[PDB]
DNA sequence: GGCAGTACTAGTATGAAAGTACTTGAGCTTGATC
RNA sequence: UAUAUACAUAAAGACCAGGC
DNA sequence: GATCAAGCTCAAGTACTTAAGCCTGGTCTATACTAGTACTGCC
């Protein structure tokens, strides 16, 4: 991407369903906001056990 | 308005930590300066 | 290390009956049937036999469960035709349709070798 | 029997049942148990306690 | 043939926590004395 | 003929990997 | 009436205690220094 691009596609917005397929950065993106789905899961149950 | 929630809120409620990271304090308006938002807004620079 | 034997599904060992009647106290004229080793090829053909019979209110099997190899035939017919009656009948008309199907399958194989 | 799966959030994470004894290898459990126990059917193991 | 020195082996000796509570130091106020 | 061979030992700790 | 000293309170800095539950596997566990004993070489 171009320095400065706010656009939707530059910032994460996906715009393809799971059948379609996701085009090569929209999968490193989605790669990222799961990241931080499997790392709460990982950090939440040792507080909430404490 | 970001407040915490969740957890991390819990330890807040818990522990009963002096400083919590988000303080918030509520407050309503008794007469017209309720309805009016100008009347609110010269209250509202009185608080802040 | 549990597994247990291939074999022990079709073999009886000493003791275990292969049918067990009990008469059923929720109903008059009902019976039900426990077939050991056995499973849904054996059941299905009887409970569709006997629903043929007009005499025959109620019939139906289940394996209770599928692990360990056992037959539940509840059986109602109608008043003065006992459902012991009933259930004999079925595996003697099977036989008569399966005695009478392997001799029209042996007709039609040498009607078809040369002809 | 006592049964019991690790962690235990509430109490019904620890439920007396009635044994019936089945082969092959693994605790067989009613599927409308899973919800207390908050426990699937992949790799898990439930501990058992005999009164 | 015996004694001394050197080497080897065996045993013994030693960055990317956070929060709360307590203690110490400094500053301010009051009292006493000149 | 009688009588006898009865059970104990694999230490503990450290880090590493995985499971739910 | 003013100045100095003492006492009390407040704030800041430093130190001490905890960080999920159960379970299965594996690999690996001192080194260095000193003292004593034995063997070899020389007188
Ligand atoms: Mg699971």
């Amino acid at each position: 991407f171009i320095k400065d691009d706010y656009g939707p596609e530059s910032r994460g917005f996906v715009e393809n369903s799971y059948l379609a397929g996701l085009t090569p950065t929209e999968f490193f993106f989605h790669a990222m906001g799961g990241r931080e789905g499997l790392i709460d899961t990982a950090v939440k149950t040792a507080e909430t056990g404490y | 308005k970001n407040v915490t929630l969740g957890v991390p809120r819990l330890k807040e409620l818990i522990n009963i930590s002096k400083k919590p990271k988000t303080p918030s304090l509520t407050v309503f308006l008794l007469g017209q300066s309720a309805r009016d938002a100008e009347r609110a807004k010269d209250i509202l620079c009185r608080l802040e | 290390m549990n597994a247990p034997p291939a074999f022990e599904s079709f073999l009886l060992f000493e003791g275990e009956k292969k049918i067990t009647i009990n008469k059923d106290t929720k109903v008059p004229n009902a019976c039900l049937f426990t077939i050991n080793k056995e499973d849904h090829t054996l059941g299905n053909i009887i409970k569709s036999q006997l629903l043929k019979d007009p005499q025959v209110l109620f019939a139906g099997y289940k394996v209770p469960h599928p692990l360990e190899h056992k037959i539940i035939i509840r059986v109602q017919t109608t008043p003065d035709y006992s459902p012991q009656e009933a259930f004999t009948n079925a595996i003697t008309d099977l036989i008569s349709e399966l005695s009478l199907l392997e001799e029209r399958f042996r007709v039609a194989i040498k009607d078809k070798q040369e002809g | 029997v006592i049964f019991n799966r690790q962690p235990t959030l509430h109490k019904m994470s620890m439920m007396g049942h009635r044994v019936r004894i089945l082969p092959w290898s693994t605790f067989r459990l009613n599927l409308s148990v899973t919800t207390p126990y908050n426990a699937d059917f992949d790799g898990d193991e439930m501990n058992l306690h005999l009164p």
